Parts: structure tokens; sequence; C-alpha cells
């Protein structure tokens, strides 16, 4: 009843983003307000579309976001990051609770810097 | 009055341990229709976002919805931070 | 190196067993004007290596009249299982975290109820068919109360989950917060371990020895050994449940260090109250859990029930 | 047993028969025949003796067996499906499976047997409400999954019905297992009708109703269990006798009375559907039926058999309990073929 | 793969073909509560950790009560086990024979049985890619009891109390 | 037989249950919603004679994903064929699905 | 269908086997008709949390209730029939006849 | 897979337990040792006669309970629901009726034990 | 006197000791130094397994970062 249409693994190709969870958690407040727009486009296409194959530049266009949004990161604020989700890394649960110092001094760095 | 004053002085004697289970299981049926903050459990579940927010699409005319989640529009927990 | 955890994990549950025995003579001793054992090692050390080299190198026999394969299963699976239950224990890390870990302890318990059952069965002894009934009724009745008990302590926590519990009991105790179903919890795991006053199966005023009369050397080691295990790990399950601890992710050795002596505390006062109170009578047992538990357990269910909603206190789901 | 005690059970039971008949989800069918039988069992064994003991656990064993089966037929059907509606049934095997549970639940044979010897168990008014009630729920449940009933299965379990029970109708003796052979045969004529006129199943199961409560409640005010203790009625009240002889033959299906308008209507409908060599034999074979009830008129009515010596007290009292409804049920049992237009209304 | 469910589904038909034989109550119980502890096994490999132990609690409780009532009613001088009986160990032989014989079947090829067709492949191919994420899916259908489903609430809590009430009518006795 | 109580009343006491394409808790789709829900719109309003000749299709399509039988099927085929022409050494898996590789986050 | 719903209809046809075919004593079929029950829990829930039917998690609950309502019903009647003949052997209700 | 692994570890355990029980010491059997016990005396009877069962009603009780036990454990998560009103209406509901069955069986005697 | 009991409450106390210390000891041993990580839901699984994966030595306790994307 038809052949499945499926995109090549030319065009399946992107940057990724090679972080682990426990530095995705940690910034994540702050990544959820600086790209916002990239992602909302994202979810509405993937909602709406119905489709993976039909929202593949969205998420390109994501995953060039939050590559941009960690450059930004790491230009300024690498080393309270670094210890803010090596806090958070130790956790068994990633628990935000155990960290409010660090999170505070990385939130200080990004207020001031970014 | 007096009747029933007598029968609550004998079961209290006899039975206190009925006595009791009543009277807590009186005042679990009782409590809840009238405290303050059923309302805030009810609005606490609510506030808790187990599934995606799916965003929707703009019309134009959607004055209320925000275009961003700190613009001023939306639903607001400053009640539940200081509570 | 999960089997190096299991191995840390059986291994002194069962020297804990072992000097259980011994503090209990002692204890026994020392509240009925007596030394205990003290004549065995220094200060009667040895008195369970002693006891355990003696039971195992003993004969043990088969009843001319028994079911040799039930004979044989019953103090298998009552060792297997007393075992078993440490595993979801955070002391403060559970060995196997399960998302419904309280559900695991009842069914296993449930099916710790079995081991006597069958023994006393497999027998073919009168002595032990009475014990066999009487552990019939008195799983009946406990078997109920700890089950609703349970439910609304864990109400007031959220979940089944062991490590919310901790998390639950970061600030207060829920012995400060619901001591009335505390106390319905202490009796109840009085009666599911079958101490006294509440040692019916194996009542030996009554019956001779009860459901293991006929058991001798090792198997009658496996049942002491398993009764022993639910003895210490039904005073953990109450010291977790309601006894907090503060947990310090970082140095969590403080957490087993008040774990493991609100544990003893529980254990001791197991054996106080032993050498304490008479003992009941099975009927009477019956008629003081549906009387006099249950009418109080519901409507303590009904008050936990209530409770977190009109004082919207509601625990989060995870 | 308490009056609270028994007509909450009363209560329930109808309870359970109205959640069958109203529920749109098979779980909550199922629900309601739980409902139906617990409640039941109790009223079986009201009056306590080693008889009614042992009906209430055969009951209960048929009972249990076919809620089983037609349990396996629902989660078979949710499997290649994934429906819970009530409904044309997706699976044959499911189907078919569905079918035997509720002829077992019937009392179709071949699932028979447990009809008179707990009918025979029971006292009378147990009888009257287990055969009543019971046949009118799991009929809804057909009538509701009458478009997926294979007919084959369906006609071959009624002409079963029909042959045995006026077989045994006529070997028998007992009232009260005239009584179920007759309600055996009965159900294999609305089970026949059932997969081509729901409303003619529906029809014959009112008249059948009204025939049985009209015969139950002769039996009750008359106090008779067998053919002889029947026989001495005609030197007490004769009135009893005369209405139990229209009422046996009405329900023999002789015209012009009642009982002759759902064999004529079952056959009328029937035939339109090309079905000759059905309707033929089980109209032939309804005279098994019709001669147990000639046998059981000749010596209630048409016959004065001897009476004994303390009848003459029995003369001197007077029946103290009026049964309710007696007189229409009477009526509405012989008199009721000039209005036979009104199944429309039924419709 | 690992064939964990087939195992487990096996060892449950043997458990049913066990108290299905009827050597005693005894043993009946014995294989009654292997197949629960079994199907709590299957039903929790395929997700529902709540259900599996619910079922086992539940079979654990109930066939308390059985041994109690083998022990007053159901006992004889000497009790039957499988090899006690020409009948039962029949009945246990065939019962095994038969699900020997459709494992095999259905391993060697796609058994198609006279009622169902039936593939032999992985119980791990016919699951599902997609994820939940931060709540079970069975617990919050399960707990949808309560604020869904108020009828059943309504018609279960009727059938236990009216329940309570045959079993004290039943045995009244008199 | 059937008295449609719910339906006078404007009650909901199974109807919530009947069907899994309905108002599930947290909004948790089903597996098969979006095919369960094709062939309920396609059947709605013309009675089960013409649902069962008309939405065949739909229903098929269904029945598909609540089962998986031809996609079983074809899976069988392919692990036969494969095993076949490794038998013989006639086909090298390749070191992807030979577990040399390193997946996509 | 995977092998696992062909086992568990096995046994579910093993038990109904079991129950029809008495052989001395009435509490041996009450233990079939219990593992039928056990069969259809374990069937329904299997099916159920394949398919991910949320609302219909709460079947085998209800499946499990009226299971051991039945049960408890077995359990009086035999303890009637116990009462009246002293034993629960099927053998005694033979007062009615068909 | 752990859990299978513990319970494996387990059940290997008290197997060798018992095998060592069985095999390390002297035996030595004969008919008087293996015969069953009652403090001394041959016992009259035998003790597969049956047993009267006191509590029989008790036990039935027990199982509806149960039932009702398993019906409100899942109250943790129905309590993170958005209707609170109507998941505490059928908790309060459901513990009445367990409350009104004791009832009934208390004041009709159920949970005396037959003389 | 009273306290002849407490040798035996201190070896039963040291007994009580070695399965949580142990398996504290084992769990951080087993994953580089850190807490042993909770997956109680799909997410938390799903997590685990992406850092697997991006970890590139098959272990999700080695946790890589901003060093590793550029
Ligand atoms: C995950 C578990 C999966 C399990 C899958 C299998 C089970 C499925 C369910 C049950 C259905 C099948 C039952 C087995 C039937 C075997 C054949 C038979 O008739 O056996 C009679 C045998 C009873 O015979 P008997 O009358 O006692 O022996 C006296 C003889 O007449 C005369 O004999 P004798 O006096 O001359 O003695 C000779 C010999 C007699 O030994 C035997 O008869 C061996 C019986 C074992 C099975 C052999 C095949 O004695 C010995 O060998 C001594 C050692 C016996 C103890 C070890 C038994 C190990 C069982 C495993 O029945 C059983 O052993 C029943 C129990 C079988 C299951 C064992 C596991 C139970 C676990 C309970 C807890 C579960 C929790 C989790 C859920
Ligand atoms: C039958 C016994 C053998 C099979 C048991 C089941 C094994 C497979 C389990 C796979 C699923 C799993 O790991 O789930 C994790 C769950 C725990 O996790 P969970 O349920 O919280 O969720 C899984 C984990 N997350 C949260 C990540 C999803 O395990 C259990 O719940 C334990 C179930 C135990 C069942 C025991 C049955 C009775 C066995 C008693 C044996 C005693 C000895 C008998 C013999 C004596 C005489 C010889
Ligand atoms: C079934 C379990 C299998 C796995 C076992 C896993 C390890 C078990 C660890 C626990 C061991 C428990 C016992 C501890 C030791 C004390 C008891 C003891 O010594 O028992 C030994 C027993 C002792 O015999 P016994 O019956 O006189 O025991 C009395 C022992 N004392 C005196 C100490 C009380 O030895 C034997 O039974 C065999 C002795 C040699 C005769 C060999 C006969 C041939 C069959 C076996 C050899 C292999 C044949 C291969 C070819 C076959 C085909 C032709
Ligand atoms: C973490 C907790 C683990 C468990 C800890 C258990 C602690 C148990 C108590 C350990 C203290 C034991 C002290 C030593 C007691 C015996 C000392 C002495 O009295 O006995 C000696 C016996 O010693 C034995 O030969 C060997 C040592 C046995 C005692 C030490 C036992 C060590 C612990 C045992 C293992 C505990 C775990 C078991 C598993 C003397 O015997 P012997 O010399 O001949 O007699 C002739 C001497 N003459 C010629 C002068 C007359
Ligand atoms: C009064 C009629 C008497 C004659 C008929 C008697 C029939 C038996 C008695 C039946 C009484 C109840 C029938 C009505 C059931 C209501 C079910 C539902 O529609 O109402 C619920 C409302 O429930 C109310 O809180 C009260 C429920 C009933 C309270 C207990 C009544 C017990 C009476 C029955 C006693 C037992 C006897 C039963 C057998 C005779 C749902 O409210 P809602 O909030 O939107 O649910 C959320 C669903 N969402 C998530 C999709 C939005
Ligand atoms: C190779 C065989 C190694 C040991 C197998 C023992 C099997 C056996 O026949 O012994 C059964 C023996 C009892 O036999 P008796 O009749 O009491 O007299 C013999 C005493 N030695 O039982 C045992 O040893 C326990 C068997 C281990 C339990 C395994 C169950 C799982
Ligand atoms: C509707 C709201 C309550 C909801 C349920 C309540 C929770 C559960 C409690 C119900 C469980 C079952 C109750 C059973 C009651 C009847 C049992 C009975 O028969 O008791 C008799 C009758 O004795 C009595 O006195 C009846 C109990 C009277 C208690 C009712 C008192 C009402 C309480 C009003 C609250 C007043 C507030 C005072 C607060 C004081 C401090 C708490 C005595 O038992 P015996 O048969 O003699 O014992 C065996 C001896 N051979």
């Amino acid at each position: 009843p038809g052949i499945v249409e499926l995109p090549t693994l030319e065009d399946l190709k992107v940057q990724e983003v090679k972080v682990s969870s426990s530095v995705l958690k940690a910034a994540a407040h702050h990544y959820g307000a600086q790209c916002d727009k990239p992602n909302k486009e994202f979810m509405l296409c993937r909602w709406e579309e119905k489709d993976p194959r039909r929202c593949l530049e969205e998420g390109k266009l994501v995953n060039q976001c939050a590559l941009d949004f960690f450059r930004q990161i790491k230009r300024h604020c690498a080393e309270p990051f670094t210890e803010y989700w090596t806090c958070i890394d130790y956790s068994g649960l990633q628990l935000f609770r155990h960290c409010r110092k660090q999170q505070a001094k990385f939130d200080e760095c990004v207020l001031d810097k970014l | 009055a007096g009747r029933i004053a007598s029968f609550l002085k004998n079961a209290w004697a006899k039975e206190p341990v009925l006595v009791a289970s009543f009277a807590i299981g009186g005042l679990a049926i009782i409590l809840p229709s009238l405290s303050p903050y059923t309302n805030y459990a009810i609005r606490i579940n609510r506030a808790t976002p187990y599934n995606y927010p799916v965003p929707l699409r703009d019309d134009g005319n959607m004055p209320d919805v925000p275009s961003h989640p700190q613009d001023p529009q939306g639903p607001s927990l400053e009640w539940l931070k200081n509570l | 190196m999960f089997m190096i955890n299991i191995l840390s994990l059986i291994i002194p549950i069962l020297l804990a067993v072992a000097f259980l025995t011994l503090v209990e003579r002692k204890v026994l001793g020392y509240m009925q004007l007596r030394k205990g054992p003290n004549v065995v090692g220094p200060y009667g050390l040895l008195q369970p290596i002693a006891d355990a080299l003696k039971l195992f190198t003993k004969e043990p026999l088969r009843p001319a009249t028994s079911s040799i394969s039930m004979f044989i299963i019953a103090p298998i699976l009552a060792l297997s299982l007393a075992l078993t239950m440490w595993v979801p224990l955070p002391m403060p890390y559970p060995l196997i975290n399960m998302n419904l870990g309280v559900l695991f302890m009842l069914a296993m318990s449930s099916l710790a109820v079995y081991s006597i059952l069958w023994s006393g069965w497999a027998s073919n002894s009168k002595y032990a068919l009475i014990g066999a009934l009487r552990a019939v009724a008195q799983t009946i009745s406990y078997e109920v109360t700890l089950a609703i008990i349970l439910l609304s302590v864990l109400l007031m926590n959220g979940s089944y989950t062991l490590s919310t519990l901790i998390t639950t009991q970061e600030h207060i105790w829920m012995i400060f917060t619901s001591w009335p179903l505390a106390m319905m919890w202490f009796i109840s795991t009085l009666a599911e371990t079958n101490r006294a006053p509440f040692d019916l199966t194996e009542g030996e005023s009554e019956l001779v020895s009860g459901f293991n009369v006929e058991y001798a050397a090792g198997p009658f080691a496996m049942f002491f050994m398993a009764e022993y295990a639910n003895i210490i790990m039904m005073n953990a399950f109450t010291a977790i449940l309601f006894l907090g601890a503060s947990h310090d992710p970082h140095t969590p050795e403080l957490y087993t260090i008040n774990f493991v002596l609100k544990t003893l505390a529980l254990t001791i006062t197991f054996l106080w109250i032993r050498a304490s109170y008479p003992r009941f009578r099975y009927d009477q047992l019956m008629h003081l859990l549906w009387k006099s538990f249950l009418p109080l357990t519901l409507a303590l269910c009904m008050w936990h029930i209530s409770l977190p909603i009109m004082t919207a206190s509601i625990p989060p789901q995870s | 047993m308490n009056p609270i005690i028994y007509t909450t059970l009363i209560m329930t039971v109808m309870s359970g028969t109205m959640l069958v008949m109203i529920s749109s989800h098979w779980l909550l069918i199922w629900i309601g025949f739980e409902m139906n039988l617990l409640a039941m069992i109790p009223v079986l064994m009201k009056n306590f003796n080693p008889r009614a003991t042992e009906a209430a656990t055969k009951y209960f064993l048929t009972q249990a067996t076919a809620s089983m089966m037609l349990m396996m037929a629902i989660i078979i059907n949710l499997l290649y499906s994934g429906q819970w509606t009530i409904t044309k049934m997706f699976n044959p095997v499911a189907m078919t499976m569905m079918t035997m549970a509720l002829a077992m639940k019937l009392g179709l044979s071949p699932f028979h047997f447990w009809v008179p010897e707990v009918t025979q168990g029971i006292s009378l008014q147990a009888g009257l409400l287990l055969l009543t009630w019971q046949k009118l729920a799991p009929l809804s449940v057909l009538c509701q999954i009458s478009q997926s009933i294979n007919p084959n299965l369906m006609l071959t379990m009624a002409m079963l019905s029909i042959l045995i029970g006026g077989w045994g109708g006529l070997n028998q003796t007992q009232l009260r297992k005239i009584m179920a052979y007759s309600s055996i045969a009965h159900m294999g004529w609305m089970t026949a009708v059932l997969p081509y006129n729901t409303t003619m199943t529906i029809l014959n199961l009112l008249i059948y109703i009204t025939m049985t409560l009209a015969m139950f409640m002769l039996l009750i005010h008359s106090s008779a269990t067998t053919t002889l203790s029947l026989s001495h009625t005609w030197n007490k009240m004769p009135v009893i006798t005369s209405l139990m002889m229209v009422t046996l033959l009405s329900m023999g299906g002789l015209p012009p009375l009642s009982g002759f308008m759902p064999k004529w209507m079952i056959i009328q409908e029937m035939t339109k559907n090309e079905s000759i060599i059905m309707p033929t034999l089980m109209a032939m074979t309804a005279l098994l039926n019709l001669y147990f009830y000639m046998r059981l008129a000749y010596s209630s009515s048409l016959t004065m058999f001897p009476s004994t010596n303390n009848m003459k007290m029995k003369w001197q009292f007077e029946h103290t309990k009026q049964m309710k409804l007696l007189p229409t049920m009477i009526v509405l049992s012989t008199l009721v073929l000039p209005m036979t237009p009104a199944l429309s209304s039924l419709n | 793969t690992m064939y964990i469910a087939f195992i487990l589904s096996t060892i449950f038909v043997i458990g049913f073909v066990g108290f299905s034989s009827k050597p005693s109550p005894i043993y009946g119980g014995l294989g009654l509560i292997v197949s629960g502890g079994v199907g709590c096994g299957i039903v929790l490999n395929f997700g529902g950790s709540f259900l599996g132990l619910m079922v086992f609690l539940i079979y654990l409780g109930g066939m308390l009560v059985v041994f109690g009532y083998t022990t007053a009613m159901a006992t004889e001088m000497y009790p039957e086990v499988w090899v006690s009986n020409k009948t039962v160990f029949g009945a246990f032989v065939s019962g095994l024979m038969m699900e020997f014989c459709m494992v095999y079947y259905a391993l060697k090829e796609e058994e198609v049985e006279i009622i169902f067709k039936f593939n032999g492949l992985g119980d791990w191919v016919i699951y599902d890619t997609g994820d939940s994420g931060f709540f079970s899916e069975e617990a919050m259908g399960i707990a949808a009891l309560y604020s869904y489903g108020t009828w059943l609430v309504i018609v279960t809590g009727w059938s236990l109390l009216i329940g309570v009430v045959v079993i004290m009518e039943i045995t009244r006795g008199n | 037989p059937f008295f449609d109580v719910q339906k006078r009343l404007g009650l909901d006491l199974d109807r919530w249950m009947t069907i899994q394409s309905a108002e599930q808790p947290h909004k948790i789709p089903g597996r098969c919603h979006a095919f369960e829900k094709e062939w309920i719109e396609c059947a709605h309003g013309i009675g089960g004679i013409r649902a069962e000749k008309e939405c065949k299709i739909e229903f098929d399509d269904f029945v598909e994903c609540l089962l998986r039988q031809k996609t079983m099927k074809r899976l069988s085929a392919i692990k036969r064929q494969r095993d076949k022409l490794i038998k013989e050494g006639k086909y090298t898996p390749p070191p992807h699905h030979l577990g040399k590789e390193d997946p996509r986050p | 269908m995977p092998l696992v719903y062909m086992n568990i209809i096995m046994a579910f046809a093993i038990a109904l086997a079991g129950l029809l075919m008495y052989r001395s004593h009435l509490m041996s079929s009450l233990l079939c008709l219990e593992g039928m029950m056990l069969s259809l829990f374990i069937m329904s829930t299997l099916i159920i949390l394949n398919t991910h039917f949320t609302l219909a998690n709460m079947m085998p609950i209800i499946l499990l209730v009226f299971a051991a309502c039945e049960a408890a019903l077995g359990l009086s009647l035999l303890v009637m029939v116990s009462n009246t003949y002293g034993t629960d052997y099927v053998q005694n209700l033979n007062l009615l006849q068909c | 897979m752990n859990i299978m692994l513990t319970l494996l570890t387990n059940v290997t355990l008290a197997s060798l337990l018992v095998l060592i029980a069985f095999w390390l010491p002297q035996l030595n059997a004969y008919s008087e040792k293996t015969s069953p016990y009652e403090c001394g005396f041959d016992p009259m009877g035998s003790a597969r006669l049956p047993f009267s069962m006191k509590f029989f009603l008790v036990a039935i009780t027990f199982l509806l309970f149960d039932l009702e036990i398993a019906l409100l454990l899942p109250l943790p998560w129905a309590s993170q629901t958005n209707n609170l009103k109507t998941m505490l209406t059928m908790a309060l509901f459901l513990l009445i009726l367990l409350a009104a069955s004791l009832a009934y069986e208390w004041t009709q005697k159920g949970l005396e034990w037959a003389e | 006197m009273w306290f002849e009991i407490l040798p035996g409450i201190a070896v039963m106390a040291a007994c009580l000791f070695i399965p949580g210390m142990a398996t504290a000891h084992i769990h951080k041993f087993t994953n580089g130094g850190k807490e042993k990580r909770v997956a109680h839901f799909s997410y938390q699984w799903n997590l685990m397994e992406r850092d697997r994966c991006i970890s590139g030595v098959n272990r999700y306790h080695v946790t890589k970062g901003l060093e590793n994307i550029d």
C-alpha cells in the first residue's frame, strides 16, 4: 500500500549537543528563557504536522540555538557554571535543593555578564 | 439533650474506642467542606505541569496569551510562592 | 559488584540475627535478675556460634508420617523471604530501588505466612496443625489492620518509595505527626512477627513448641533465623517509617548510624515487651484487632485522607 | 431471614438486572450479572433445608462458570477490536463463547439440567422469581448482540431446548419440575425467533412471563407441589382448578387463548425469512408440552379424585393472604389474542 | 529477548496444569500461589508493577482462607498428591504434554491454533517505542478510579456490602 | 433490552470508558488513538451495515495497529532471509548493526 | 498475537477444563474457579498495558473484587454442604434429579 | 534482573543450608525415633482428620475486607488529581461502606466464634 | 551488671553498619565517585541512556561538558 519515504542520512546530520544530563539541567531555566522562540516553533510544528519528517529544519534550528546559548555561557561564566553543574551531577536525583549556593553564584555571573 | 448526654456518658465509659472512632470519622467527613484551603489544594494540583505546554498558533487576536514565558500575561504562581 | 553487595547485605544480617539471640538472652536475664550467658566466651560472645555449630552438627530427622517435600520447602521459603525483605530498605541507599517498595514488603510478608502453615501441615502432628491454624487466624487479623495503617501513613508521604519516606521525614518525625497509627502499627508488627504477647503459633505453654514441634537440628535453626530476621527487619521498617533520620548526601554514614541505633532501640523494646507481659489468647487477639483497632484504623484513614486536602498539604507525587 | 434483608436482597437482584439492561459497557454488564447472582443465592436458600442448599450450590456453580466464560469472551473481543461497547462482536470465537455462556445462563439445551434440579429444590416463590427474572436479563443481552448471533448455533440450541422440554415434561409428576421443563421449551421458542425479530422475542417473553406468573401464583394459592396434592383442590376451592385449567390450555398454545399468539407470530416471522422445516418441527414438537399440560389438567379439574376427611376442616376455614395481580395475570394470559397488533407498540 | 516473558508464561501454564489436575486442595493452593507469583512477574515485565503486586497480595490472602477451610471441610485420611493417584497423574501428564507440544510447535513455526493465529516472534518486538515522563501511566489510570469511574465505585461498594450480608445470611442455618 | 437511560438523562456512566480515544487522565494518548479516531469518524452516523461495508479500510488499519500481524510477518520474513544469508556467508552485517558505532545523542 | 497471549488463553482453557471435570471434592472445583479469574486478570492487564488504554487499568481491580465475591459465595455454600453431609463431596449433592 | 539474582542467591543459600544440615551429621533413624510426637503416648486418631474451624465466617469477611484494602491502596496517587472533591467523596464513601459492613456483622454477631 | 549486655549490642550494631555502608561505597565506586542515578521514570531513564551515548565510553556517569561541545 505504498512505499515509506524517509530522509537520507545526509540531511539527518547536524551538530549535536554533547553535554550531559546534569549540564543540561543546570542551565535549564536560562535555556528555557533564552531559546524559547525556536523551541516553541519546533514544538508547534511537531504538534501540528504530526510527522517527524516535516519538522527537521526546526530541529536543526533548535540545535543551533542550544549551541549558541552554550557558547555564550562558555565565553563568560565557564567556572561558576562548571561548579554549578558539578554540584548538580553528584546527586542521584539531580536535586536543585542541594546546590542553592552555586546556583546563586551562576545567576550572579549571568545577570552581570549577559 | 439529657438523653444524648446520658448516652454519651455511658458510651464513653463502656466503648471509648468506638466513641473516638465515630468522632474522628465525623470530623473527617465534615471538616473539608468548611476549610478554606480545599480550593488552594485544588489550585496546587492544577499548577503542577506534568505534560508539555503545547503553544498556540498566534492569529493576531490573542492578547491574553503571552508571547514569551516571562511576559506579564499568563497564570501567576505568586500566591503559591508566599504560602 | 552487585553480587558483592548482595553478600554484604546477607552475611551481616545473619550475624546480627545470631547476636540478637545472644542479646535477647542477656536482656531477659537482667530483667529477670540473672546474668544470662557469660561463660562460653568473653561476656558470652561465642554463645551464638556454639549454638549454631551444635544445631548444624546435630542429626535432623523426617517424621514417618510427614510429607517430605513440603517438610523441606517450608524452612527454605522462610529463610529466603526473611533475607529478601531487606533488599529495598534504604540505609540510606537501597540495594534494589523500587518505585513501589512498600507493597513489595507487604506481598513478601503475606508469602512468608505460608512457611509456618506448610511446615505445620507437613509435619502431620496435632500440635503442628493447631499451631498452623493459630497462624491462619493471626495472619487474618494483623494483615487487614497492617494494610490500612500502612495506607494511611504512606498517604501522609505521597508515594510508596522509602527514599521518599526519608525525604518526607527530613524535618520532623511521622511519630510526631501520627502517633496513634504508630502505636497500632507497633502492635500489628508484634502480631505479624509472632512475638509476645502474640506468640501463639509457637506457644510453648499450650503446645509443645507449636508448629515446629517435629523440626530438629538444621531445619529448626532456619526457622529461628527467619523469625529473628523478621524481627529486625520489621523494627528497621518501623524506624524508617516513623523515626526519620537526617540524611547528608556527601557523608551517608550518619544516616546509617542513626538508622542502626533506632532499629536496635525498637528491637530492645520488643525484647522488653516479651519480658514484661503475659500471652494473649488467639480469639482475644482476633477480637482485639477487629473490634478495637479496625474502627480506629478506618476513622484515622478517613482523617488522613481528608487532612491533606483541607490543609492544602498534599505531598508531591514524585 | 429478616424481612428487611429479604427486601434488600430482592432490590439487589432487580438492581443487577437493571444494570445489565441499561449498561452500554461490557464490564458493567458483567458486574450486573455478578450482582444478580450474588443477591440471588440467599433468595434460593431462604427456607433452609438440604434440598435448598443443594439447589443453590448447583445454581451457583452453573452461573459462575457461565460468568467466567462470558468475561473470557469480552476480553477476547477487546483483544481483536479494542472496543468495550456492547455491539456486534468482532471475533467469531468470542461470539461463540458469549453465545454458549448466555445459553448456559438461560438454561437452553444442552445446558438445561440445572433448571429442573434447582426448581425442584427451591420453593414456589423462589422458583417463580428464578424463572421470570433470570430469563429476563440474559435475553436482553442477546437482543442487544443479536445481529452477530450464529444462526446455526442459536437455532440448534433452540430446537434442542424444545425437544428436551417436551420429553422431560412428559415424564415428570412434580409440579415444579413440570414448570421447569415448560420454561425450557418456551426459552427454546424465544431464542429460535431471536436471530430474526427481537420484537417477537420480547412478545414471547412477555406472554410467557404472564402465563408463568399466573400458574405459579395459582400453585402458591392452592399450596400444591405434586399432582396428587393438586388433585384435592376441587374439594376446597373449585374455581382455582378451573382457572388453572384455562391457563394450562393457554400455555399449550390452543387458540384462541393468549399462548397461541407468540407461536403464531414466531411462525409467521420465520416463514417470512424462508424457514419452513424449522417452524413445522417447532410447531409439531409443542404437542408434547400440550400433552403433559392436558395430563395435569385431567387430574386437577376435568376429573374428581378421592379426597380425605380433614378437608372438612379446610372447608370451614378461609384463605387469608391475598395474591397481588392474580386476576389480572389470569385474564392477560388467556384473553389478549384480539389485542395482537399491539406488538407494534412493543417494537 | 532472553525469553523471560515466554518462560514465565510456561510456568504459569504448568501451575494451572497442577491445580487443575487437582491432587488435593493443599497442593492446589500451592500451585495457585505459584501461578499467581509467576503472573505477577509476567505483568511486571509488561509494565504493571502495582497490578502485579496487587494480584499477588490478593491471592496470597485468599489462599490463606482456603487452607483453613481444606483443613476443616475438605480433608481426608490420605490426601492425594500428583503421583499418589492414577487419574491425577494422568491429567497432570496430559496437561504437561499439551503445553510442551504447543510450545515446541510455536517455537519451530508460526503456530495457528484451531481458534486463534499466533506468531512466533518477540514479546520485545510487540512492545511500544514511545515513553511517558515523570508519571506512571498505569498508576494514573488506576488512580482515575475515583475522579473518573464514580459509577464503578458505587456498584463495587454496594456489591461488597451485599456480599457481607449474603455470607451472613447463607451460613445462618436453622 | 437496552434502555438508554444515560442518553435520555444526559448522564455519563460508562461512555468515558467505552473507547480509548476519549478523555484520558493527564491527556495520555492511546497506542492507536489516530486510527481509532479515524475509524470512529468514518463510521459515525451510518449504522452497523454501512460501517462494516464502507469503513473497512479504516477498521483494517485500526486492527493492524492493535495487533501488528502484517508488521510481524514482514519482520519474521526479513529475519528468516537474513539468517539464511548469514548461514551460507552471503551476507555480512554492518558494524553499526554489529555494535561498533557511536549512536546519536 | 504473541505466544504470551497463547499461553494465557491455554491456561484459562486448562482451568476451565479442570472445573467441568469434578473428581470428589467441591473445594478443588472452587480452586479451579479461582484460577480461571486469575488467568482472566492476567490476560486483561496484558492487553490493557500493551495498548496504553489508560482508563482501562481500573478494570482488572473490579475483576478481582467480583472474583473474591464469588469465592466468598462458594466458601459459604461449601460450609453449608459440609455441615449437612459431613464431607464436601459432590456425590452427596444428588437429592434433586433431572 | 537484579531482583531475580537476589532471589536466586537467597534460595540457593537456604538450599545449601538444608543440604549441609541433612548430610553433615551422623544419621541413625529407626521406627521409634521417627514416630509422631504426642507427649510420649501414641496418638489415638490421625492428624489428617477434619479440624473444626470456629471462625469460618470471619475468614470470609477477611476476604471481602482484603478486597476493600486493595481498592483503597491507590489513594496516594488519586490525591494528585484536580477533582479533589469527587476523589474525597468517593474515598469516604468506600470507607463508610467498609465501616457499615463491620457494624452490621458486629451487631448481627458474625464476629462471635462458634460454640 | 547491666553493662555486660553492651558488647552484644555493640556487635549487633557493628553487623548492622555493614550493609548500608557497603551499599553506599559500592554505589559510589561503580558510578565514578558519585551517587547512583535514580531512574524512577521513563524521562530519567532516557536521560541516563543519552548520557551513555554522549559519553563515548558507554558509561552514563562519565559526564561531559563545555570542553566537549567545543
Ligand atoms: C544436589 C546438589 C548438587 C550441588 C551441590 C553443591 C554444593 C553443596 C555443598 C554442601 C555440601 C553438604 C555436605 C557437606 C559434607 C559433609 C557430608 C558428606 O561428606 O557427604 C558426602 C557423602 C557422605 O556419605 P554418607 O551418606 O555416608 O554421609 C554420612 C557422612 N558422615 C559420616 C560425615 C555423617 O558422600 C557420598 O554420599 C558419596 C561418597 C563417595 C561415593 C560415591 C558414589 C557415586 C556417586 C557420586 C560420585 C560421582 C559419580 C560420577 C559418575 C556417575 C555415573 C557412574
Ligand atoms: C437517586 C436515584 C434513586 C433511583 C436510582 C437508584 C440507582 C442506584 C443509586 C445511584 C446513585 C448515583 C447515580 C449517579 C452517579 C453519578 C456519576 C457521575 O456522573 O457523577 C459524579 C459526581 O459524583 C458526586 O460527587 C456524587 C457521586 C455519588 C455520591 C454517593 C451516592 C451513593 C448512592 C448509591 C448508594 C449505593 C446503592 C447503589 C445500588 C442501589 C461525577 O462528577 P465529576 O466531578 O464531574 O467527575 C469528574 C469526571 N471528569 C474527570 C471527566 C470530569
Ligand atoms: C458516620 C460517621 C462515622 C463513620 C465511620 C466511623 C469510623 C469507623 C467506626 C465504625 C466501625 C464499626 C462500628 C460498630 C458499632 C456497633 C458495634 C457494637 O455492637 O458495639 C456494642 C454497643 O456498645 C456501644 O456502646 C455502641 C457504641 C457507641 C459509640 C457511638 C458514640 C457516638 C460518638 C459521637 C461523637 C461524640 C464526640 C465525643 C468526643 C470524645 C473524644 C473523642 C458493644 O460491643 P459488644 O458486643 O458489647 O463487645 C463484645 C462484648 N462481648
